[PDB]
């Protein structure tokens, strides 16, 4: 009873800790996995950390020698997971204001800080782009691109908007994709508000020829979307 | 709690010091009334009248002989010269057994007595047949006798009897002035003591004098905190660093914020409290607080007021000077206009049956939204009149809240009304010619700016009253 | 047209108020618009007028205006026109959730409307804020009866001087350290549900915060005229008036039934099946088609009299246009043959009726509901109606299932301890079916009570959509070949979805029919199909008995009640044929009938009873005391009477007493 | 009131949305085959005598007992029994509580424009004490 | 007072309650301090 009480203590104390230095060895190896920017940026715990893995999966194996509990239990000393412990809370402090920099802006902060480092991880791919694109924007899905880079369809350019609807709208502007990922994103974001503006106009100048051309019978209400021929057709009953 | 009640019993002795075998009816000649009055500031009329009755027959429930709170509470032609709903009253009084013995013991058949007792105003003082008393109602059941017969003096007879036939050392039953410091000299400094924020309160004016007056020591150390946002972390300091040295604090705004007091409660009950160490408590009347502040705290309350005088009055209160002194005379005019009308509507939820199928929650954000929709209605230049913005003003401050078509028929009739709009006092723009208007407003409401009758509002109130009885309150 | 028929409705206002002047008021109500030359355009309302959003909302559907609408309208334009956010409210499920996104989407701004969800941090709440004051976002955070009142002063803190800044209209302000520049168009909403259920109560200065704005109705009739419109014909607008008008007075009329309903998606539906029909029809013919779609409803849900009072109230509508008619005399007649002699079932015309209502209503929508007692003809009816399907048809593959008759959990799977995910039932039959053959089509039959958890548990299929969900994330659609049949008997505890979901069939107790059974069952046992029967043994004698004995006995017990037990009449000719088999082994018929009738009957009223029918029988009672004696001979042909015994090692043991041949 | 739309329309053998119920305080009609002589209404709000709509005060009760009503029906908008200006809505409530949403708003004349009217609040109730 | 009263606790456990004439003792104490403390020195010491 003694010295398996004892014996319990400890090794509950033990694999309590194991377990939580293990989990969040998981957390910092999967994070740093998803991308090698984030340890490029981020040398030093980075750094501090690969070598955390590497004795820890030493240790790991030294404790996998002795598998059976009932005489393999027998691991005392094992407090070094508190240093362990300290060193991680000191690391993910900093990466979480490095976390703060990359996210610095305001509309990062309507999606998840997880999702905002798969961005970190891969924000300059075009299909990742498009797929958080409709994730993050309310009536909006993809664009299409360029299907050759010489290999590939990769990051190139948006030619044409497709919304939830699919409607299918081709870009006025051709905008090309870089690497400056909130710039050239805000850069859409004007795309999409002055694109819809001339779209707006020259709807509102061929509504207008409508207007005129309203006694033969026109198709060309039908011809333009539904959103913006209702709205302009609106105005022309506020002149009536 | 019994700690403060056993302190305020102190000063019952201590504001005595009368030198004599005269103190002990001395001594308890103020302790009725200081433990009495650190009561009526807490109950409502209603827990008041039960409590005088309980310490009433508690002192020294004997004339009630057969249940007669009952159908005193609820639960004809013999006679001409009254009305019929006297009769259907009297026939409530003669219901198949309830009073008929003592309806008969009225000797109505005989109209000389009763009808010149109910053609008389104030039949009791003055006359009030001696003779027809002793036949009938002599102590108590001739407020059973008003019950029907002339319900015109309800209240009066009752509190004109229940002083009377007590031995209460009241002389008069309510209290002096509303002096607060001599009620915050026997104040401890570590039991709290809450504000409730009635209508138009705010005693807080007076807890500064005080601080400034009497504690010279500490005024501006002290202080008070709206409960806000993390003024956890701020106040709790603010707190604890206050009880490490006794300051002063006053809490507003608790109302709003139940769910910190748990923890706020916790950390102060968590520690005891220093010497000097007064606190202070405000809110409004809500529930969803933690009853562990509610019933070890002091309950102080005002008097709310009402009236298209006194709305208007509160009303041109926040409106500011700047904005009471707009650019021309035509914008305050219409905007005097406009708040006269939104006064009225407010002033109607007083009625619950007929003013509105029911009272809807109108606000003083709703005199707010008349205001910058109007500043937006101003803010061009172009001779805005007001078929329109009476649709939105009605469309909003209230289409939100008259949604019943009956609601909304008398809201446009209304918006018709005020503002003609339909083809089918005044002053210039400085305020003081508003508050000039203020007083040509008769203080006293006529049903004519209403456009309602008289006597069912006596009716609401006498039945709000029956709902007090009841909330007071193998057999029948 | 949405908005077409509603400048239509203004004008006619204008029209009938003759409205005179141009800055009319009435008119200033509604929206203004003008362009520019700028970058940026302009909006423009009875007050407020500010830039456009250019924002890409994205065709969708889009709500109907109503004068709480134009209420609402106002509310906020002006909210927004002050600089202080709005709280309308009232009732749950008005329609409200919709109008909020609605109204922020018709000038295309963000609407983000979010639940007040676990216990809200107050650091949530701020960088929620923080990200939308910048980013110049809308929305609202229903539910917030549920919030801990710690977050509600946090949060109606930030609210307020978050609100004195932008009055101020500042351009940056900081809030815990947050100095931070603002973005100008920013709208907050707020809509809670009143006092309904316990719920965390309103801050005062935070009620005085806002303002609100109670609502309480919304509508059709849009969709279904523009439908109408949208099929192919045009004169649509009355005739949907008419449909609405119809379809009000109904519920307001029919008498208030459980199962009474006109569930939206059914009305729906009707539509677009009348909309399909119209094809290869005249232009006369559609009119016909409307009430005899209607009728294809009236069929099968109305008790008569109530279908004689709404038939007549249709026909004052149409009153010249009565004489459609369906046609279906070869399935009619397939199924008469199959009923007649294929099955050696007794059949009926009556009974092929009710088979021809099924055989539409499954055709009409994959799942109905059927109200009877089991093997009461309407199982038979459906037998006959598969049989009659593979006779039209290559097969049918079919399954039979109980929801009560074990739990739910193993009904649709759950994990063993261990972790270890277990499967459920409807999950292997549906594998099965989509995995046999193309060569039938498949359908199950549901029998048994009415319990809300399981048939919620599948509505994934009771909508619109045929398709599954399962704990072990699998999900399962299904092609129309996949039809389910729902047997009741009592919707004692059904829900008005579960209603609205699938369609509905009555059968009246009385309809059962009597004699053609029980001659069948007089004539000719059932055919042998299976292996290895019972055995079973003029006939015109006993059936005129039986006939004659029928009326009479039951006027003879009506007045009599009296039964200890409620029972049916079918079990007692059930309880008959044993009384003809103990005759194999008229006056035995007599006595066994007497026997199967007076079980339930009461002692006082065994003087009642039996005594009525001894004056009733044709056979004098000589036991005028207790006439119950009666064992009649065959051999002998004596009259009656009766027998005992009793001994000792009859009562040897404890047990086993010898209670004598008592009588 | 339902099923005397339902009575009157198969009698005439006219559409039910068509017919209009219209009240007649004094008598019945017959292009409505039959006027209901019905009993247990009274005003509320307005007094009344013979062809006159009274306004109540303060010592008259708020209640005023209708006279002796009948009530007709009509084809949809063809000449009824009083002219709209004439005729003004008043609300109909369940009873003696105000409670429960009006079932519907009755026709009555108005001596002066509505306004008036409204301001009084009038109504009627189906049955007190 | 009798919250939960049933014979069964009555019987297996002892009951103690007091129900007026303790609280009055307390107020003469407090009173005989307040009328006098050459009356409460008196009377606390000598008992």
């Amino acid at each position: 009873v003694e010295d398996w009480r004892e014996k319990l203590g400890r090794v509950d104390v033990v694999v309590n800790e194991w377990l939580k230095v293990q989990k969040n060895w998981k957390i910092l190896y999967n994070i740093f996995l998803l991308s090698e920017d984030i340890r490029m940026q981020l040398p030093e715990d980075t750094k501090v950390f690969e070598g955390v893995d590497k004795e820890f999966k030493d240790m790991m194996s030294e404790v996998s020698a002795n598998p059976s509990v009932v005489e393999a239990c027998t691991i005392e000393r094992r407090d070094v997971l508190v240093g362990w412990s300290q060193a991680i809370k000191k690391c993910e402090k900093a990466l979480n204001d490095y976390l703060e920099q990359k996210k610095k802006f305001p509309r990062f902060y309507f999606l998840s800080n997880q999702s905002l480092l798969t961005i970190l991880s891969n924000g300059q791919n075009a299909p990742k782009v498009c797929e958080y694109l409709g994730d993050c924007f309310d009536g909006l899905k993809t664009l299409t691109f360029e299907p050759p880079a010489n290999p590939a369809e990769t990051s190139k350019v948006g030619i044409g908007m497709i919304s939830k609807d699919d409607e299918k709208v081709p870009f006025s502007s051709k905008f090309i994709c870089e690497g400056a990922v909130e710039h050239w994103l805000l850069n859409l974001e004007f795309r999409m508000r002055e694109t819809l503006q001339e779209i707006l106009e020259g709807a509102k100048n061929t509504a207008d020829l409508w207007d005129s051309g309203d006694k033969p019978r026109e198709e060309w209400v039908e011809g333009y979307n539904a959103q913006i021929a209702l709205l302009t057709t609106t105005i022309v009953w506020t002149e009536d | 709690s019994l700690e403060s009640f056993i302190t305020f019993f102190f000063k019952a002795i201590n504001r005595t010091t009368v030198r004599d075998e005269n103190r002990i009816p001395t001594l308890i000649l103020n302790i009725r009334q200081t433990i009495y009055q650190w009561i009526s500031r807490g109950l409502f009329e209603k827990h008041k009248l039960i409590f005088l009755t309980l310490i009433v027959f508690r002192l020294m429930d004997v004339a009630y002989e057969v249940a007669e709170m009952d159908f005193l509470i609820k639960c004809e032609n013999t006679l001409d010269w009254l009305p019929n709903i006297s009769w259907d009253q009297i026939q409530g009084l003669i219901n198949l057994e309830e009073f008929r013995n003592f309806a008969h013991q009225l000797e109505k058949e005989a109209p000389n007595r009763f009808k010149d007792w109910y053609n008389e105003l104030q039949p009791e003082d003055q006359k009030l047949p001696l003779d027809w008393k002793r036949l009938d109602s002599m102590p108590f059941k001739k407020l059973l006798v008003l019950r029907c017969l002339r319900p015109d003096r309800m209240t009066i007879s009752l509190n004109n009897f229940i002083r009377a036939v007590l031995p209460q050392g009241d002389a008069f039953v309510e209290m002096d002035q509303k002096l607060e410091s001599v009620i915050n000299e026997d104040s401890e400094s570590t039991i709290p003591i809450f504000f409730i924020l009635s209508p138009g309160s705010d005693p807080v004016k007076e807890v500064e004098k005080i601080a400034k007056k009497k504690r010279i020591e500490p005024g501006k150390n002290f202080f008070n905190i709206a409960l806000g946002q993390g003024q956890d972390e701020i106040a709790r300091r603010r707190i604890e660093e206050g009880n490490k040295e006794g300051h002063w604090v006053m809490l507003q705004n608790i109302h709003l914020m139940p769910t910190w007091l748990i923890e706020l409660e916790k950390i102060l009950d968590s520690y005891g409290g220093n010497s000097e160490f007064r606190l202070f408590l405000s809110a409004e009347p809500s529930t969803g607080i933690p009853i562990g502040i509610l019933d070890r705290s002091i309950k102080l309350t005002n008097e709310p007021p009402a009236g298209l005088k006194a709305n208007m009055k509160r009303a041109w209160t926040y409106f500011s000077k700047e904005e009471i002194e707009d650019k021309d005379p035509k914008i305050k005019s219409i905007l005097f206009a406009l708040c006269f009308f939104h006064s009225t509507l407010i002033e109607r939820r007083r009625f619950g049956p007929k003013g509105w199928n029911m009272s809807y929650p109108f606000n003083m954000g709703d005199l707010r939204d008349s205001y910058l929709v109007m500043n937006r209605y101003m803010e061009q230049n172009q001779k805005v009149p007001f078929n329109d913005l009476i649709y939105i003003f009605g469309e909003i401050m209230y289409g939100g809240h008259i949604v019943d078509d009956w609601d909304r028929r008398l809201c446009n009739s209304y918006l018709f009304n005020t503002m003609h709009e339909q083809l089918f006092v005044p002053g210039q723009n400085p305020y003081e010619k508003y508050i000039e208007h203020i007083e040509t407003s008769l203080k006293q409401e006529t049903p004519l700016a209403y456009g309602l009758h008289p006597n069912a509002e006596i009716g609401f109130r006498t039945d709000q009253c029956k709902t007090l009885f009841n909330t007071l309150l193998i057999k029948s | 047209i949405t908005i077409d028929v509603h400048s239509r409705d203004v004008v006619e206002k204008f029209v009938i108020q003759k409205v005179s002047e141009a800055e009319s008021f009435a008119w200033l109500s509604q929206l203004k618009f003008y362009w520019e030359n700028k970058n940026k355009c302009i909006i423009r309302i009875v007050d407020w007028f500010r830039f456009y959003s250019y924002e890409y909302i994205g065709n969708a559907i889009r709500l109907v205006i109503t004068p709480l609408t134009d209420r609402c309208y106002i509310t906020l334009t002006q909210a927004l026109n002050l600089t202080m956010g709005g709280a309308p409210a009232g009732p749950a499920g008005t329609g409200k959730t919709e109008t909020t996104k609605d109204l922020g989407r018709a000038i295309g701004i963000p609407v983000m409307v979010f639940n007040c969800s676990d216990q809200m941090n107050k650091d949530s709440m701020a960088q929620i804020f923080m990200g939308l004051s910048q980013s110049g976002a809308w929305g609202c955070f229903d539910e917030f009866n549920r919030i801990s009142i710690e977050v509600l002063s946090v949060v109606s803190t930030q609210v307020k001087c978050v609100l004195d800044a932008l009055k101020e209209k500042k351009t940056k302000f900081s809030f815990e350290e947050g100095e931070i520049q603002l973005q100008d168009t920013v709208g907050f909403f707020i809509t809670m549900n009143p006092g309904y259920a316990g719920r965390t109560e309103l801050p005062e200065n935070l009620k005085a915060l806002f303002r609100s704005c109670a609502m309480v109705v919304p509508d059709l009739a849009l969709i279904c005229e523009n439908m109408l419109m949208s099929e192919g014909f045009t004169m649509a607008r009355v005739l949907s008036r008419k449909f609405v008008s119809l379809y009000m007075l109904s519920r307001e009329l029919l008498s208030k039934q459980k199962h009474y309903d006109w569930g939206l998606r059914a009305v729906k539906s009707v539509l677009r099946q009348a909309g399909k029909l119209k094809r290869g029809d005249p232009d006369m013919p559609e009119d016909p088609l409307l009430m005899r779609a209607l009728r294809d409803f009236n069929m099968p849900k109305i008790v008569t009299d109530d279908k004689v009072i709404f038939r007549r109230l249709i026909g004052d509508l149409f009153p010249k246009l009565d004489p459609p008619t369906k046609q279906n005399p070869e399935l009619k007649k397939i199924v008469q043959d199959t009923t007649k002699k294929d099955m050696g079932l007794v059949a009926e015309e009556l009974f092929v009726t009710k088979v021809v209502q099924l055989a539409e209503i499954l055709e009409v929508r994959h799942c109905c509901f059927v109200i009877g007692p089991p093997g009461s003809g309407k199982t038979c009816v459906w037998k006959t109606l598969i049989k009659s399907y593979i006779n039209s048809g290559e097969d049918a593959e079919y399954d039979t299932l109980n929801p009560k008759a074990v739990t739910s959990d193993e009904l649709f799977g759950a994990y063993t301890k261990t972790k270890e995910w277990k499967n459920g039932v409807i999950a292997v039959i549906m594998k099965n079916q989509v995995k046999k053959a193309t060569h039938m089509h498949k359908w199950s039959v549901l029998d048994g009570d009415i319990d809300p958890e399981w048939i919620e548990s599948l509505n994934t299929v009771m909508d619109d959509n045929k398709v599954l969900t399962l704990v072990s994330n699998d999900r399962i659609f299904l092609t129309p070949q996949m039809r389910l049949i729902f047997e009741i008997s009592n919707l004692r505890n059904a829900t008005p979805a579960t209603v609205s979901r699938a369609g509905v069939l009555f059968i009246n107790e009385t309809d059962i029919g009597w004699m053609p059974y029980m001659n069948s069952w007089l004539e000719r046992s059932q055919i042998n199909i299976l292996k290895q029967q019972k055995e079973m043994a003029a006939k015109s004698v006993f059936y005129r008995c039986f006939q004659s004995y029928f009326e009479q006995n039951i006027d003879v017990h009506d007045k009599n009640r009296c039964p200890m037990v409620d029972i049916a009449m079918i079990q007692t000719i059930c309880t008959i044929l044993d009384a003809l088999l103990i005759q194999h082994l008229e006056a035995f018929f007599i006595f066994a009938g007497l026997w199967a009738i007076g079980g339930p009957v009461g002692g006082g009223q065994d003087d009642s009873f039996n005594t009525v029918w001894k004056g009733a029988a044709k056979v004098k009672f000589p036991e005028q005391g207790l006439c119950y004696d009666y064992y009649y001979d065959i051999n002998e042909n004596k009259w009656n009477t009766w027998k005992v015994e009793d001994y000792l090692p009859n009562d040897q043991p404890l047990f086993s007493k010898i209670y004598v041949a008592t009588i | 009131l339902t099923a005397i739309m339902q009575v009157i329309s198969r009698a005439k053998a006219y559409e039910l949305n068509k017919l209009y119920i219209q009240t007649e305080i004094t008598k019945r009609s017959i292009a409505a085959k039959e006027g209901a002589y019905v009993y247990g209404f009274i005003l509320e709000g307005a007094r009344w005598d013979y062809q006159l709509g009274q306004l109540e005060e303060s010592k008259p009760k708020e209640m005023f007992s209708v006279l002796p009503v009948t009530y007709c029906k009509a084809i949809p908008l063809p000449p009824e029994g009083k002219e709209d200006k004439s005729l003004y809505q008043c609300p109909v409530y369940k009873t003696e509580d105000r409670g429960n949403t009006y079932v519907f708003t009755a026709q009555l004349k108005t001596r002066f424009p509505p306004r008036k009217w409204i301001l009084a609040g009038v109504a009627i109730i189906m049955d007190v004490e | 007072i009798n919250p939960h009263f049933r014979p069964e606790i009555a019987a297996q456990c002892t009951i103690i309650n007091f129900i007026e004439s303790g609280l009055e003792e307390q107020f003469i104490a407090m009173v005989v301090n307040i009328e006098k403390n050459e009356l409460e020195m008196a009377k606390q010491d000598l008992v």
